[PDB]
């Protein structure tokens, strides 16, 4: 199967600095890379899908983008409500995920 | 609005089988594919298998392919699935979704965590 | 044909129609049957006539531009002489349901002087009328044979002339001196190469057919003239 | 008079209330198809666009209840109109890349209903069919051509096909006069193709063709040999002729080159050496090498010389006549 | 009468029915799974910069008008119900000349299935424009696309998508590749949105990756390119003083290699 | 699918005693009808038959106040189908030899009524037309092929022309990319022609094409300078 | 009624090529109605038949 | 200046021989057979242009 890795293991940038949360695909998944957030005990939150589009009801700090078998999701501004495990998906085969990268201050 | 809630928490014994459901609520719960997701205690999320409610076509994940069976039941909106022969690396709290499109999972499950010991 | 439904009695003798009838009242299913592909005409609008008298006579009569198959056999090119058929019969109807039959006045060939046929002339026409047997039943067939005859004179100048010019090149290596080697090979072998292209080329006028026609046999000779032509000085040196 | 108003009352009885959509026995057994074809003509093989155009009168015949009357005793033939008035078979094939059926004077097709309620139905149909050829052994080749005839929509349990007469469904294959080639044989197969979308009847008509090598042979072959042949005049050229042996040569040695690539030009563009191209090749080696014979003649001699001009007059001949006999039976052998 | 049951069915579907709107028309967008199955890769004409393909294009949509209960699950019909029923307008973007094939019958099936849904594949023959940068040619590789989508109906109104998995919804027949001088490495699909004077579409896009054998013009080009060079140095080892024949050893091979340059270029654009 | 009923009944009134025969304001002023090209593809320029192959999205927009409905707030895409019902300009290029409208998998048409009555119709159009070259200072010669829009039977008393957006009506030029040519200007004209049968309206859409002369150095130049 | 149409008519034009290529055609063009005969459709020049 | 010219170009260039010395003989024998090879071709590719 395509296996997804984010490079940043964990990311400690300071609250209002912007961070950048990459994603890598072995072979090519097109634009069907989403991305999406878990808080501890909770269930995923659908951020990002299309790889670019922005999930309804999602804040506009949130922008994904990238090309095929490179994909990072920015926050221009982390919040206080932002700090979580954040996953990317791919749903061009078989839907494999990516090792969670979480956030801290 | 849209939400599937599943079974809840669990504790078994190695050896012996369980079942886990998933409950539609909120939109045509033939129209779209349900997806069941693993994750192990800070692991990345993996993929079981998903079913088409409308005909119970069934595709399994190589890994889980004969781990898991899955089977639904069109009366009552439920998506369930059942494990077999449970070890200790099957402890894990399992989701359920739905796949709005091929682009994304619209809404997940609650979470049903397992323990096997 | 007649048609005992379409009778009517009246002081109007013949109903002189035009196309939008056609489709209305019954029409035989005549088809071609070596047809490759015809077609029938419709600028400005259908070229068809149809006219109806009063006892049931129909008269249908339309412009067809058909491509028939006829199967030329050239083993002896480019005199072959030809008779090209153009068979048709009713596609469903059989022996018991539709019969055909020539009028006296056969076939009104036209003015052959307007017409494309340049390679042939038209000898003459000549009609028959069978019953062919099939596995949908026995249909009665009528066929016309056009006999047309091969004109030569394009390809004595496109062809043949060329290929006797060509050989007489050859026959100036004698009179030219044995001593000029690079002058005979010279005539020699640009004499025989140019044979080749002569060959291919008039061959191209030719379909992919198996078998050594007419046209062949002659080049075939014009090229042994030219290699024997360069294989005697080969012995003469 | 009262046949023809008895016959257009039952026909008009059949008609009404008839249902296009749905089949013969819809939500019942398959209906079964019967197709019997008899070749017109096969036009030409094409391996430049890897398909051949055939001619056929393609008859197929089933079964309707719904069709079925007993008033009268004869077998209603009737306008092709009707055709489309009726449910026919959906046949295609799945090769055919341009196709059409005749339409002067009239849409060549036929109907023909019987008492029992068989229907009889025929069309003249000329196809441009996909043929893949495997051009190895070409022109010593030998091509096996498919027609692959199937419903599209309906399933091996709505439908079934079956040849009319187990191996007497095709005929007129015999008398067709293909210049190209000449049909072998030929070899009606069914089958159940398997889709996405289901399973199918699937008939296939084969024709093995076996190339007519007297084409060629009196085309490509002559013109090689002859250009091979003549490239060893050469050798009995005085040593000392350099401008006619070398314009001998060179003109032998180029016209091989471009007979080989007037002959690719007509083929398709296809990537492998064919027999005709591994011919070509091997009588440039020739040619090249009596060129390449003189220029060691000359090198030894200004840079014995009579004796290399001797045994090269001996052992081009043979060794070239060993090139035929090896290449001729492992290929028309 | 046994088929009258199936009769007063089809004409219940039809009554009161309007083709002319798609389903849920000012309610919702009418989502279309599509996916294609190759039967045949067809030739590649580089002369033209397009290629042919042979496909059953299968799509499906929900159309609640037609749901219906009876003794079976799916209608089976023919090509006749199609035109009877409202069916999306896709169309190829890049789509050259494409043919869709009626013999002997409308190669098309239309099924309807008891909870509305249908499925309605086609047989058609595409002949695309794909555009081809021959820098490298001969030893070139392309990626031929396949865009399709609605003609009409803006992302609002109709929105595609695969049936199966993105990389599981574009099959090619095992056996079916008319290809001479290219290799079919594979295909890659993804999906986008396009704007255009009427609004945005979407757009459903599949890349075949296409590589050209180059065993036709080795021997083609490059063989009598490199045998005319050593053919012109056969005139180095040649006495100087044979001026005529290391003369027509220059003049033949520079001809021979000027024809061979206008020859080479006559297959490509 | 109580909004389908609605608009069902919408769409049936206005077709309900259409008359297909007659323009918009028959009887009266003409009808302006606005053209807009979206330029997919030029191939097959060609001067040994003296024509240019064009496929375009050819739209038309005009008013029709029979199509007019207020009920429904959004526009209505029909089925392509639909158009032969309705009225439509019988526009015609002139300088055309062959032409059709793309037919897989459906007519590549589009019609699209507006509640104020304004018509949006679309066709996908492939046309072979007729583009008279002056090879005089070929190949380093500038070609200038045009494509003739005009109605045929309806004079400037019945109908009116214009480009929609005017100097933005056509789209897609400077992405075209032919092998041969670069596609220097384009232009867009609106004439008055005057036949023997009255006058009538005219769009002229006027590329200006220069040739490449890269390709003709390696082919016919160099090959003759070297000989 | 005034009954126009726009036709490419691909007409045939017998030539002879005896002086080619100094050679001269007068290529024809004729017309009539195919079902009715001179006592029941006539044809006439709109004009002058020159113009 | 497709065939008139070509004609009157190898005609003039044959009678170039004429002022080549007679003693070359593959000089000038070469002069003749490429003219009439070379009309023969300008007369095979004169007709294709016709019927
Ligand atoms: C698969 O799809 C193809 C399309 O790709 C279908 O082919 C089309 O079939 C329809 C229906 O049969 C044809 O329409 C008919 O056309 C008649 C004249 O066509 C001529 O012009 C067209 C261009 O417009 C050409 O394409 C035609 O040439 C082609 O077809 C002929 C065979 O028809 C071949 O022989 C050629 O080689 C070409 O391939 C023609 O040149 C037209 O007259 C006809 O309309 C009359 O009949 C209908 C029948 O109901 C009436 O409604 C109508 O009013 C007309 O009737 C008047 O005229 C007749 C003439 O005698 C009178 O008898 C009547 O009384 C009345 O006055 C009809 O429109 C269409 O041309 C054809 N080709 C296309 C669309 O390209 C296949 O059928 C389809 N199925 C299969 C199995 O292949
Ligand atoms: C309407 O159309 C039908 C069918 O086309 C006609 O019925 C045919 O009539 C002919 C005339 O007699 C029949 O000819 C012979 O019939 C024999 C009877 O075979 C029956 O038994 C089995 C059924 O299991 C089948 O063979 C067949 O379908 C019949 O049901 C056949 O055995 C004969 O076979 C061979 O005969 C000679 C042998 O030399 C050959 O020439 C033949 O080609 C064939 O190989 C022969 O066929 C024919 O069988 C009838 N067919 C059917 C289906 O009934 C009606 O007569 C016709 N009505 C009209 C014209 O009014
Ligand atoms: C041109 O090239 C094509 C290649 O595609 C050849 O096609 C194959 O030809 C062979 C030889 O005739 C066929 O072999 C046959 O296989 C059948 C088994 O497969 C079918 O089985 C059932 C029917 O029973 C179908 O429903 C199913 O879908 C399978 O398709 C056999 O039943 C055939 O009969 C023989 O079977 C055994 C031998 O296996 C014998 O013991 C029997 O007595 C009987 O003789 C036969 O074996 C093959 O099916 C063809 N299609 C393919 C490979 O796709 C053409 O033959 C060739 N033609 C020419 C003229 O060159
Ligand atoms: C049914 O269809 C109608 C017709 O398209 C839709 O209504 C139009 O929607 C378009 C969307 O493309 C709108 O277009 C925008 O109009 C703005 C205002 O234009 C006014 O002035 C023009 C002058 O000719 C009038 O024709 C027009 O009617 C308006 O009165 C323009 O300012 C816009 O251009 C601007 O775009 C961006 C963002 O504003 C700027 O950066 C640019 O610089 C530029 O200034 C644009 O053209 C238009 O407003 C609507 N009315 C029309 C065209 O008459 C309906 O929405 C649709 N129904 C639906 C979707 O339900
Ligand atoms: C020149 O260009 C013009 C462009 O206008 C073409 O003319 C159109 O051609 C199409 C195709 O033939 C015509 O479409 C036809 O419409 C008929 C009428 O439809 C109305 O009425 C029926 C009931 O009679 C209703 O059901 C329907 O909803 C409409 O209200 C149809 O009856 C025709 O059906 C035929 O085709 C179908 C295809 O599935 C068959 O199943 C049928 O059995 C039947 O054969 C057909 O759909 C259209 O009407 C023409 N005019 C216009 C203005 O579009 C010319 O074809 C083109 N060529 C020439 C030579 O002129
Ligand atoms: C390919 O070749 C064609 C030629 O057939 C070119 O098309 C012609 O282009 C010219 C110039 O664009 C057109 O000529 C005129 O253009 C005017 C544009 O306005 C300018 O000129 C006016 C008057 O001189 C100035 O006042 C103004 O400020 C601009 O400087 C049009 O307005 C003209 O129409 C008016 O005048 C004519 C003649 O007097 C009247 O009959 C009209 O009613 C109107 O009042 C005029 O069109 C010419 O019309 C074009 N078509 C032709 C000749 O058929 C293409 O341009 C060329 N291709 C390219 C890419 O350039
Ligand atoms: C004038 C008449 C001549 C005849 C004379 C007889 C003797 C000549 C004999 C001729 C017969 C042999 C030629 C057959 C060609 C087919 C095989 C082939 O192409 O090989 C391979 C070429 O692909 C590669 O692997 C790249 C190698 C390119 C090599 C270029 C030639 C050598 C250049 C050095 C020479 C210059 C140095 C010389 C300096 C002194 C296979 O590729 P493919 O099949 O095309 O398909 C693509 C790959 N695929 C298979 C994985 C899909
Ligand atoms: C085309 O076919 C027709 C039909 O066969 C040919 O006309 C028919 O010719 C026969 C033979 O001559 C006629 O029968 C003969 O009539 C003469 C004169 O009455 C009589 O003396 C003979 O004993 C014999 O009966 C037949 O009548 C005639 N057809 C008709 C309708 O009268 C015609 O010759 C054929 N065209 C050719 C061969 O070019
Ligand atoms: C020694 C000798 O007699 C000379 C006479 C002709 C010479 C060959 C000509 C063609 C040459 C092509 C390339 O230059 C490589 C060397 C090459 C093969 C040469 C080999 C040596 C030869 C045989
Ligand atoms: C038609 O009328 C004529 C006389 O007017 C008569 O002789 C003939 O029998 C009539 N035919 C009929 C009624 O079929
Ligand atoms: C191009 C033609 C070469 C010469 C053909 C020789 C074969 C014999 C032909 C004559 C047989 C009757
Ligand atoms: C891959 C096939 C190679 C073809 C080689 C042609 C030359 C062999 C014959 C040489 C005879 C001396
Ligand atoms: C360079 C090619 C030379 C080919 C020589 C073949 C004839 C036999 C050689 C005998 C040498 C004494
Ligand atoms: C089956 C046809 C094979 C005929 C081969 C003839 C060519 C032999 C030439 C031998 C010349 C030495
Ligand atoms: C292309 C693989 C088969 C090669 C056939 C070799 C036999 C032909 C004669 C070669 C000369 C020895
Ligand atoms: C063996 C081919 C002919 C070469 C000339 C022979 C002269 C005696
Ligand atoms: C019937 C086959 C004849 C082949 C031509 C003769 C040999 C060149
Ligand atoms: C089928 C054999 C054709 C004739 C062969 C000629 C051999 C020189
Ligand atoms: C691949 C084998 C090639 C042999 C050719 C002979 C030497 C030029
Ligand atoms: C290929 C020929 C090599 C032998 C030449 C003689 C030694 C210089
Ligand atoms: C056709 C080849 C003739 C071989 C002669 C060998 C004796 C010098
Ligand atoms: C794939 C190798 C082709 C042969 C090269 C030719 C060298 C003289
Ligand atoms: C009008 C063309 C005249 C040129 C003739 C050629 C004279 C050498």
């Amino acid at each position: 199967y395509i296996v997804m890795t984010q490079s940043p293991k964990s990311m400690s940038m300071s609250l209002g600095e912007r961070v950048t949360l990459s994603c890598r695909a072995s072979e090519y998944v097109g634009s069907y890379v989403s991305w999406y957030q878990q808080k501890p005990e909770q269930s995923p939150k659908l951020l990002i899908y299309g790889a670019s589009n922005r999930y309804t009801g999602v804040p506009d700090r949130f922008a994904g983008s990238g090309s095929a078998t490179d994909f990072t999701l920015t926050i221009t501004s982390v919040q206080a409500e932002d700090l979580a495990d954040y996953h990317c998906g791919q749903t061009y085969n078989y839907p494999t995920f990516g090792g969670g990268t979480k956030l801290e201050i | 609005e849209i939400q599937l809630q599943q079974s809840g928490p669990e504790l078994v014994k190695p050896g012996t089988s369980v079942k886990v459901s998933c409950k539609a609520s909120g939109y045509s719960f033939t129209d779209y594919n349900m997806y069941w997701v693993k994750q192990s205690h800070g692991k990345s999320l993996e993929w079981i298998g998903y079913i088409d409610p409308y005909n119970a076509d069934t595709t399994y994940n190589r890994e889980f392919k004969g781990k898991a069976t899955l089977t639904v039941d069109k009366s009552s909106s439920t998506a369930f699935m059942h494990l077999n022969s449970l070890t200790s690396e099957d402890s894990a709290v399992y989701y359920c979704a739905r796949k709005r499109n091929n682009f994304y999972f619209d809404y997940w499950g609650q979470g049903t965590p397992l323990t096997v010991s | 044909w007649y048609d005992r439904r379409l009778k009517f009695n009246s002081t109007i003798k013949v109903l002189r129609l035009n196309s939008n009838m056609v489709g209305k009242i019954w029409i035989p299913d005549t088809f071609f049957r070596n047809s490759k592909k015809a077609d029938a005409h419709w600028i400005t609008t259908p070229n068809r006539m149809l006219r109806i008298w009063n006892d049931g006579r129909v008269l249908y009569t339309l412009r067809l531009t058909i491509d028939a198959e006829c199967q030329l056999q050239l083993h002896n090119f480019p005199m072959d002489e030809h008779s090209c058929p153009l068979e048709f019969s009713s596609y469903g109807y059989p022996r018991e349901e539709i019969v055909y039959q020539w009028k006296r006045s056969s076939v009104e060939v036209g003015d052959t002087r307007s017409w494309r046929l340049y390679q042939f002339s038209f000898v003459g026409l000549r009609n028959t009328t069978e019953v062919v047997k099939t596995t949908s039943g026995d249909y009665v067939v009528m066929s016309v044979y056009f006999d047309l005859s091969r004109r030569m004179g394009y390809f004595t100048i496109q062809t043949y002339i060329p290929c006797t010019l060509i050989v007489v090149l050859s026959w100036v290596s004698f009179w030219i001196n044995k001593d000029a080697v690079p002058a005979r090979t010279s005539l020699g072998i640009t004499t025989v190469l140019t044979m080749t292209t002569l060959s291919t080329i008039a061959r191209k006028s030719l379909p992919k057919v198996s078998y050594v026609t007419a046209m062949d046999l002659f080049v075939s000779v014009c090229f042994i003239f030219v290699f024997s032509a360069l294989v005697e000085y080969g012995t003469l040196h | 008079p009262s046949n023809m108003s008895l016959v257009k009352e039952t026909v008009d009885r059949l008609l009404k209330g008839y249902d296009i959509r749905l089949r013969p026995d819809f939500g019942g057994p398959p209906v079964a198809v019967g197709m019997n074809i008899d070749i017109a003509s096969i036009d030409m093989v094409s391996e430049v666009n890897m398909d051949y155009t055939l001619t056929m009168y393609f008859q197929q015949a089933w079964r309707d209840k719904r069709l079925s009357y007993n008033v009268i005793p004869l077998n209603l033939t009737l306008d092709n109109r009707v055709a489309d008035q009726l449910w026919v078979p959906d046949t295609y094939f799945l090769n055919d890349k341009k196709s059409f059926v005749h339409g002067v004077t009239v849409k060549n097709r036929m109907i023909r209903l019987h008492p029992d309620g068989t229907v009889l139905y025929g069309l003249r149909i000329t196809t441009t069919a996909a043929c893949m050829m495997d051009l190895r052994r070409y022109p010593l080749d030998e091509q096996n051509c498919t027609l692959e005839i199937e419903s599209y929509g309906y399933t091996t349990d709505d439908i079934e096909f079956y040849w009319r007469g187990d191996d007497n469904a095709v005929t007129g294959v015999t008398k067709i006069e293909l210049p190209q080639f000449s049909i072998v044989d030929y070899k009606l197969i069914t089958k159940k193709v398997v889709f996405s979308t289901g399973s199918y009847p699937r008939l296939s008509l084969s024709f093995k063709l076996k190339r007519n090598i007297g084409y060629f042979i009196l085309q490509t072959y002559m013109p090689s040999i002859l250009i091979t042949i003549l490239s060893w005049v050469s050798f009995w050229i005085n040593y000392d002729a350099s401008a006619a042996r070398v314009a001998l040569g060179i003109t032998t040695v180029l016209t091989m080159t471009t007979i080989n690539t007037h002959l690719r030009e007509t083929l398709p563009k296809i990537p492998y050496v064919k027999a005709i191209d591994m011919y070509l090749m091997g009588c440039f080696v020739f040619v090249f090498m009596a060129l390449l014979e003189y220029a060691l003649v000359n090198y030894i001699f200004f840079g014995d010389v009579n004796a290399i001009d001797r045994w090269s007059r001996i052992f081009f001949p043979v060794v070239f006549s060993f090139f035929n006999i090896v290449y001729w039976l492992y290929y028309v052998n | 009468d046994n088929t009258t049951v199936f009769t007063r069915i089809l004409d219940r579907l039809l009554d009161g029915y309007d083709n002319r709107l798609r389903p849920g028309l000012g309610e919702r967008v009418t989502e279309v799974k599509t996916d294609i199955f190759v039967t045949s890769f067809g030739p590649v004409s580089d002369h033209d910069m397009e290629y042919t393909i042979d496909v059953f294009f299968r799509q499906s949509w929900k159309d609640e008008r037609l749901k219906f209960k009876g003794p079976m699950t799916v209608l089976r019909l023919n090509n006749l119900m199609a035109s009877k029923i409202w069916t999306p307008d896709t169309f190829f973007h890049n789509g050259k000349k494409s043919v869709a094939h009626n013999m002997t019958m409308p190669n098309k099936l239309l099924r309807i299935t008891e909870d509305g849904t249908l499925l309605y594949t086609m047989r058609l023959t595409v002949r695309a424009e794909c555009p081809m940068h021959l820098e490298d040619f001969p030893m070139d590789a392309h990626a031929c696309p396949l865009k399709f989508g609605s003609y009409a109906y803006t992302r609002a109104e109709v929105v595609y998508e695969w049936t199966r998995e993105p990389a599981r919804s574009v099959v090619v027949a095992e056996d079916g590749s008319r290809l001479n001088q290219y290799d079919l490495l594979g295909q890659t699909v993804d999906s986008g949105i396009v704007q255009s004077s009427t609004g945005e579409y979407v757009v459903m896009t599949t890349h075949f990756h296409l590589k050209r054998k180059i065993g036709y013009f080795v021997i083609q080009t490059y063989l009598p390119c490199i045998m005319t060079v050593i053919l012109s140095q056969v005139s180095f080892w040649l006495n100087r003083e044979s001026v005529p024949a290391r003369t027509v050893f220059g003049v033949t091979t520079v001809l021979t290699m000027t024809t061979l340059s206008i020859s080479a270029r006559n297959s490509l654009p």
